[PDB]
């Protein structure tokens, strides 16, 4: 009498596991085969948009599913289409869910009018519509030396900012010569020699350059600093 | 018995010694790797030193920014219409 | 035992992996010596080309060719620190 109960108690519980396991299998077999049309962008996004990740993930020409999608192929495709992203981390979560973590570059200057450069020296490109609102310095130089010109911009800029100047542009040549551009288009034609001590000479010379420019009603066009304790100043009529 | 174990044990011991020392071993790889690192570091500075000079040589044979600077910095000659200032301590 | 026998395999493979990578660095170390010699020789010929083009008699020759004049003391404004 009691063993029949223990048999039925075990057989029924056995039946309830398989039946519940059968509908759970049906729940997990009709759900794990979906193209994961969802997308979760967790991160501080300033340049990339929600439609950018969607259009780039479908640019492969194939709607991948869950068990038929490599995240290493998605993160690379995002890298090959979005140059302003530093670290892509696309990961799958559940039947119809995705997780993509994005990290952008913070531009502190503009590199050759078409690219930008951050504080760590890294170079990248941003479309001009998403960054025209930014007032950033424009750094010029030969390719591969964005970090070197950045070191010059800071050093020449920190000294120039002491006496309330604004370094708008800083250009460097392949032979390592500098030509700065200040506010109101004041071209400082520096040279290859001691650049910091030439620039420091213009700072001390400027109070006399401006008091003479107002005497004749002229505008400072450019101040050539390629001398030793000397500087030649060009003029231009003011509008 | 233990002789069967002692045989393969001494082989691994001598095989470890031949890995650290000898030819192309660990210490040879370590020493050569340090030399190759220092050489390409020096060659990078030399190539930059040669490229920076070659860039000026490009601007020397009737160029632009390598002949006017020598005229200004070494000969003190200016362009017409430029007021020349001199700073004295 | 046969457990240490596989360590011999793991070590023998490590020897081949270490020897193969080391002989590659030796071939590159020799190539960097040839590169430095080429750079120095290239550096020597460059500094010689600089003097033939940076000669003051030649610099002054072409400086006045593009309308430049020597510094004149009367028209030279002096400023004290």
């Amino acid at each position: 009498g009691t063993r029949l109960a223990g048999i039925l108690f075990l057989l029924t519980v056995l039946t309830t596991v398989l039946v519940s396991g059968w509908v759970v299998l049906g729940w997990m077999e009709d759900a794990q085969r979906l193209p994961l049309s969802k997308l979760v962008l967790t991160g501080e996004r300033h340049y990339t948009r929600n439609d950018d990740i969607r259009q780039s993930i479908l640019a492969l020409g194939e709607p991948g599913t869950f068990m038929t999608q490599d995240v290493n192929i998605i993160q690379t495709q995002i890298e090959q289409r979005l140059p302003w992203i530093k670290q892509v981390s696309v990961r799958k979560q559940w039947p119809d869910e995705l997780k993509i973590h994005l990290v952008e570059y913070v531009p502190i200057a503009r590199w050759n009018d078409q690219h930008m450069v951050d504080a760590e020296g890294n170079t990248f490109s941003v479309p001009p519509e998403r960054t025209s609102k930014q007032v950033l310095p424009m750094l010029y130089g030969p390719e591969g030396s964005a970090n070197e010109v950045l070191q010059g911009y800071r050093e020449m800029g920190q000294m120039l900012a002491k006496d309330r100047f604004t370094l708008k542009e800083a250009a460097m040549t392949a032979r390592r010569s500098w030509q700065l551009t200040l506010n109101n288009d004041i071209k400082l034609n520096l040279g290859r020699g001691d650049t910091m001590k030439r620039l420091a000479r213009f700072v001390e010379l400027y109070p006399v350059l401006q008091q003479q420019a107002q005497t004749d009603g002229k505008r400072i066009s450019y101040v050539d600093l390629r001398y030793d304790s000397g500087a030649a100043v060009g003029w231009a009529p003011l509008p | 018995m233990g002789k069967l174990t002692l045989l393969l044990l001494a082989i691994l011991v001598w095989l470890q010694y031949s890995l650290w020392f000898g030819k192309n071993g660990i210490h040879d790889y370590t020493r050569v790797n340090d030399d190759v690192a220092a050489q390409q570091a020096t060659n990078a500075k030399l190539k930059a030193r040669n490229d920076q000079l070659f860039a000026e040589i490009d601007h020397l044979n009737g160029g632009q920014e390598a002949l006017e600077e020598r005229a200004r910095n070494e000969l003190s000659m200016t362009r017409p219409g430029e007021t020349f200032y001199r700073l004295v301590p | 035992p046969l457990c240490l026998f596989i360590c011999i395999i793991l070590t023998a493979v490590t020897v081949v992996t270490t020897a193969h990578h080391t002989r590659l660095l030796t071939a590159q170390r020799e190539q960097l010596v040839l590169e430095r010699d080429a750079l120095d020789i290239e550096w020597r010929n460059l500094i010689l080309e600089e003097n033939a083009l940076g000669d003051h008699s030649r610099v002054e020759r072409i400086a006045t060719e593009k309308l430049q004049m020597q510094h004149v003391d009367p028209s030279q404004e002096n400023i004290v620190v």
